[PDB]
RNA sequence: UUUUAUAUAUAUAUAAUAAGGAAAAGUAUUUAUAAGAAUAUGAUGUUGGUUCAGAUUAAGCGCUAAAUAAGGACAUGACACAUGCGAAUCAUACGUUUAUUAUUGAGAUAAUAAAUAUGUGGUGUAAACGUGAGUAAUUUUAUUAGGAAUUAAUGAACUAUAGAAUAAGCUAAAUACUUAAUAUUAUAUAAAAAUAAUUUAUAUAAUAAAAAGGAUAUAUAUAUAUAUAUUUAUCUAUAGUCAAGCCAAUAAUGGUUUAGGUAGUAGGUUUAUUAAGAGUUAAACCUAGCCAACGAUCCAUAAUCGAUAAUGAAAGUUAGAACGAUCACGUUGACUCUGAAAUAUAGUCAAUA
RNA sequence: CUAGAGUAGCGAAACGGAUUCGAUACCCGUGUAGUUCUAGUAGUAAACUAUGAAUACAAUUAUUUAUAAUAUAUAUAUAAAUAAUAAAUGAAAAUGAAAGUAUUCCACCUGAAGAGUACGUUAGCAAUAAUGAAACUCAAAACAAUAGACGGUUACAG
RNA sequence: CAUAUUAUUAUCUUAUUAUUUAUAUAAUAUUUUUUAAUAAAUAUUAUUAAUUUAUAUUUAUUUAUAUCAGAAAUA
């Protein structure tokens, strides 16, 4: 939106966001990282508990 | 001679009419409701938004 | 079709059966408007350029030319200029100078006439006029029912209202200049909402910033003063009118054989300055940004536009002479005073002549 | 072209022999580079279907080609390739499921010559590759097809 | 190779101007300490002109920054 000068080049200034797909895009991202950890270690876990039955066999 | 034909063909160009009351009067009563209306809110309207 | 029958294991195979027929006489404006030709070819069709038929000019030139009326007239050297004019006006601002009458004795003062704008002053030359050099936009042009910083205790110069117009000094004297007197914003309290601010009212703080008298008459008194009235002036305040300053969006030629450009550069935070925002300028401290193949930066060119002119069926294209609007400039460049507004056709300095 | 190795045949250049008025050519001999392999540079071809890609639709026939069936026979159905066509399109040749009917995007063209030339720039070891004008000259220039002439053009007859 | 004109600058010179420094027995106003010349009255007492003194408004002087325009270099 229109407002007075502020610098050199720059008008304008925000007045709202209607869409906050820009702000959901890293705290998905962040929520993404520390879930893929846990999934992991726990699927890692499950692997080892797996190499260690078929050395008992 | 051809803009002329927007404005009724005629050739020439008066002064930009003035008016006399500058701003609107107090007795608008539709210009006051407009302008003392509730504002629309978000991007489809014309301000700030609250958290903003 | 539909429904049902018999038979067989809710379903399957065979057989029969079908409801859709109603009638009646009379009750224009059409819109805008696009034409080709000659030349290829041994000849034909097609592609393809070239040229021509139309209109026009800020026109020039060759030949010719009667009058009247109207509209234009250095586009080029923003090249250089002899000569004369284009901005003066006020004697009712102050001063001077005479002549007569009167009183006073070479002069003095009045009244009446005049002259005086080579003395001190006021007002006018920021306009108009002319020009198109610069300007491709860093402030330029066009447009928006665009804005704010939410533009000044700005009037420039008229209208409407109220007030005031005091003292000294220096000028030889003043409506010349100085010194002095006096006459919106920031806070605090609340209110509301067009509210995450603004506005409103109040109370303070400072506002606190001025001025000027002339021309006449009369009325007083004692030529001197004074007091009114009429005229023309002066200053302040509120509102209007006319005006200004700043920013936003879109558009404004050619060359990328100009591909990288930009370090105040892009942004942030403060401070100085403005009436006012902003790297606009000046200072400080941070961030690493900003533009660009939808063409940056650089270069060349160019005053821009119209309800203006030409042309076309029209979209458009060309011009920007003439009429009108805007800008810039007044031999060249920078700065300064005044001012509301000037880097003024002013002043200072330098360059050219 | 740059390095290495390889090098039997072929074979620019070169050296000779023939032919010829002349041979600088065709023919013949010896034959260098190259053709080959590895590791690179470069990014040009008549790199052609002289026909960019995608989507919807469009009348037939004949073959194949590939599936799906049904019992060699259904000259079996569904697809794509190929050939000839209808309409349509086109200057025609011709195209024919695209050169058709439509939609979307990209690249390219604006007379011949000068000219893919000059200059500049970018990249490469270089050869070169990309980008790419202007002046001047002219009324030319080209495509398809027609009828001729001509061919050291074919075949058939007399 | 030669001529020309705009543009710039870690360079040189600089009019004028804008700020900014430092200095003035430098001035002018006013405020003091004082000295002369002068005026009324019974030793004066005040007055104007000059002496010293410290606040303003400037002048001369120089410190720095920028700056028309000129060279030098580059394009
Ligand atoms: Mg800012
Ligand atoms: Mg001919
Ligand atoms: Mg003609
Ligand atoms: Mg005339
Ligand atoms: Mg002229
Ligand atoms: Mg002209
Ligand atoms: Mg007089
Ligand atoms: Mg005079
Ligand atoms: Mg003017
Ligand atoms: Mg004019
Ligand atoms: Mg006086
Ligand atoms: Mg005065
Ligand atoms: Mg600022
Ligand atoms: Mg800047
Ligand atoms: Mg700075
Ligand atoms: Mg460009
Ligand atoms: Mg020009
Ligand atoms: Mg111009
Ligand atoms: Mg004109
Ligand atoms: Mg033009
Ligand atoms: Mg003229
Ligand atoms: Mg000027
Ligand atoms: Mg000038
Ligand atoms: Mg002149
Ligand atoms: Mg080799
Ligand atoms: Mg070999
Ligand atoms: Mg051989
Ligand atoms: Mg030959
Ligand atoms: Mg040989
Ligand atoms: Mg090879
Ligand atoms: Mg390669
Ligand atoms: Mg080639
Ligand atoms: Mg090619
Ligand atoms: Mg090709
Ligand atoms: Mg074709
Ligand atoms: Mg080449």
């Amino acid at each position: 939106e229109a407002t007075r000068p502020l610098s050199k080049r720059k008008f304008f200034a925000i007045a709202e966001i209607i869409r906050n797909k820009g702000q959901q895009f890293a705290l998905y991202e962040s929520e993404a990282q520390l879930s893929v950890a846990k999934e992991e270690a726990q699927k890692a876990k499950e692997f080892l508990d797996k190499r260690s039955v078929r050395e008992n066999k | 001679g051809k803009g002329a034909a927007k404005y009724g063909f005629k050739s020439g160009v008066f002064p930009t009419t003035r008016s006399i009351l500058k701003s609107p009067t107090t007795k608008q009563t539709d210009i006051i409701n407009k302008v003392k209306s509730p504002k629309p809110k978000g991007v489809l309207g014309i301000g700030y938004a609250k958290g903003v």
